[PDB]
């Protein structure tokens, strides 16, 4: 129950990199999935490789002790895998290691107590076998809907770092299916598309906040969780986007306001595919990805350094609920 | 008009939360839900 | 990495790949942010320079490589080239390859990374360091 306001903030830093680079594409990725995968693996990493990787998750080191960092996702990912009968939620972290390397054994019983981590041994001289092992667990644990994580593998990998999200919801005021008619969405001054729009006539926890230009709705889950949805008014999407931060969340969180409206909400179906290395260098990460790296604090046999970063998500929203699912790829290879 | 008609039409931002942690799980930006 | 032998028992490589034989020398400047004096002694159980090569030069690595300006280096991997480092290779190998040997003399060695055939390598002027060296393994 906490640790959550950098969390926050570390989603809305992502968020405007991400948005920065194409806006013309949709957006769809899980800050707790990218932020705990990072967090596992500064466990190993030492100097200043170490504090851009956390400060690049919006801590501040001299305010809070390193340890109740990672005591934070601890408790963090306790939590969210007791969920509310009603609500599917899970985790789950993954090291694959390759056959011999020497792991310091802090490290490994850190990755263990600190972020629940499983281990796993593999030989990626066999780039195809290994490659199939680890999208299986991801596959696995996102139940179907992330499947092919790993498209590249590197032969001289030492070890990958892999975790993953799902999530699966129930609406707590669900659609009518023969309610959902055809409407115009417009992407811009230029496009108009057709798609299924969701429709109901009703009470809703919506109102409009002149201090984000948008309307502002929330719609909870049968269980722990909440979607929260933001409608700009006309040319104000760059001003929404530029003033959301945790305590304005925090707020529309605590009262359930009511009030009667209409609402056309279309289904959806769209995912995210990206590669954090420039993304996330915007942010103060790059050390960790070149000679300058030091992972010294996973394995002493050899110099390690960050070869890739990738991150996948789905999303899924019908008249029933809510269905999603985050992956984290992490490939270390020597210098 | 009465009530107030809202309709998610145009590119939107939305943010899926777990409710103990108050923790972002999801966040996202649709422009076209047909993109593909 | 790969170090490089000097001498019987002297091998000379960069500081980056060690910690983050009988022992080990990190030269006293190094500095792990900039990798500018990336470069170290390894003593156990081609030759040290005598001039600094220059733009042309030939050189090897298999793989031949010439030596770039400084102008070109510079700005290739703006903000990173401090004034102990050269550019060798074209306009792969991997971060982790071979050291420079211009004519069986050590010109440089990798601290940044070996570029890619397919569009330079970044390298410690070995020539800069000759002085230490010699001084590290006659009082060592």
């Amino acid at each position: 129950n906490k640790i959550t306001p950098n969390l926050a903030e570390f989603a809305f830093s992502l968020y405007r990199q991400l948005a920065h680079q194409s806006n013309s594409t949709n957006i769809f990725f899980s800050p707790v999935s990218i932020a705990t995968a990072f967090a596992m693996l500064s466990l190993g990493t030492k100097a200043d490789t170490h504090d851009e990787i956390l400060e690049g998750l919006n801590f501040n080191l001299t305010e809070i002790p390193e340890a109740q960092i990672h005591e934070g996702f601890q408790e963090l990912l306790r939590t969210l895998n007791q969920p509310d009968s009603q609500l599917q939620l899970t985790t789950g972290n993954g090291l694959f290691l390759s056959e011999g390397l020497k792991l310091v054994d802090k490290f490994l019983e850190d990755v263990k107590k600190l972020y629940h981590s499983e281990a796993f041994t593999v030989n990626f001289g066999d780039t195809e076998e290994a490659k199939k092992q680890i999208n299986d667990y991801v596959e696995k644990g996102t139940q179907g809907k992330i499947v092919d994580l790993v498209k590249e593998l590197d032969r001289d990998t030492v070890f990958a770092l892999v975790n993953y999200i799902f999530f699966k919801g129930k609406w707590e005021r669900p659609f009518e299916v023969k309610d959902t008619e055809e409407e115009d969405f417009h992407v811009d001054q230029v496009t108009t598309v057709k798609v299924p729009m969701m429709k109901r006539l009703g009470m809703f926890n919506i109102q409009h906040c002149k201090k984000l230009s948008s309307w502002v709705l929330l719609m909870k889950y049968l269980g722990n969780a909440t979607a929260i949805f933001f409608l700009p008014d006309e040319g104000k999407l760059q001003h929404l986007e530029n003033e959301l931060t945790h305590d304005i969340i925090t707020k529309f969180l605590e009262n359930e306001d009511r009030r009667s409206a209409s609402l056309h909400l279309p289904k959806l179906s769209i995912t995210g595919t990206y590669d954090l290395k420039s993304v996330l260098g915007q942010l103060g990460i790059t050390k960790v990805f070149s000679n300058g790296a030091d992972l010294s604090g996973v394995t002493e046999e050899a110099p390690l350094k960050l070869s890739k970063a990738v991150h996948k998500a789905v999303l899924t929203i019908d008249e029933k609920g809510t269905e999603a699912a985050g992956a984290m790829f992490l490939e270390a290879i020597p210098m | 008009s009465i009530p107030p008609e809202v309709k998610f039409n145009k590119p939107f931002v939305f943010l899926m939360i777990e409710q103990n942690t108050k923790s972002p799980l999801f966040m996202g930006k649709v422009v076209n839900p047909t993109q593909k | 990495c790969g170090g490089s032998l000097i001498n019987s028992q002297w091998v000379v490589s960069a500081a980056h790949c060690y910690k983050s034989a009988s022992k080990s020398i990190v030269h006293p400047s190094y500095n792990s942010n900039t990798l500018n004096n990336d470069i170290m002694l390894i003593k156990l159980k081609i030759s040290l320079p005598t001039s600094c090569a220059s733009a042309g030069t030939q050189c090897l690595i298999c793989l031949k490589a010439p030596i770039l300006s400084d102008s070109s280096c510079k700005s290739a991997y703006p903000g990173q080239i401090t004034s102990n480092m050269f550019c060798a290779g074209y306009l792969c190998q991997g971060d982790s390859g071979g050291p420079v040997v211009c004519s069986g003399k050590l010109q440089g060695i990798v601290s940044w990374g070996s570029g890619c055939a397919q569009k330079p390598g970044v390298y410690t002027k070995v020539c800069n360091y000759v002085s230490w060296i010699k001084q590290t393994i006659a009082s060592n």
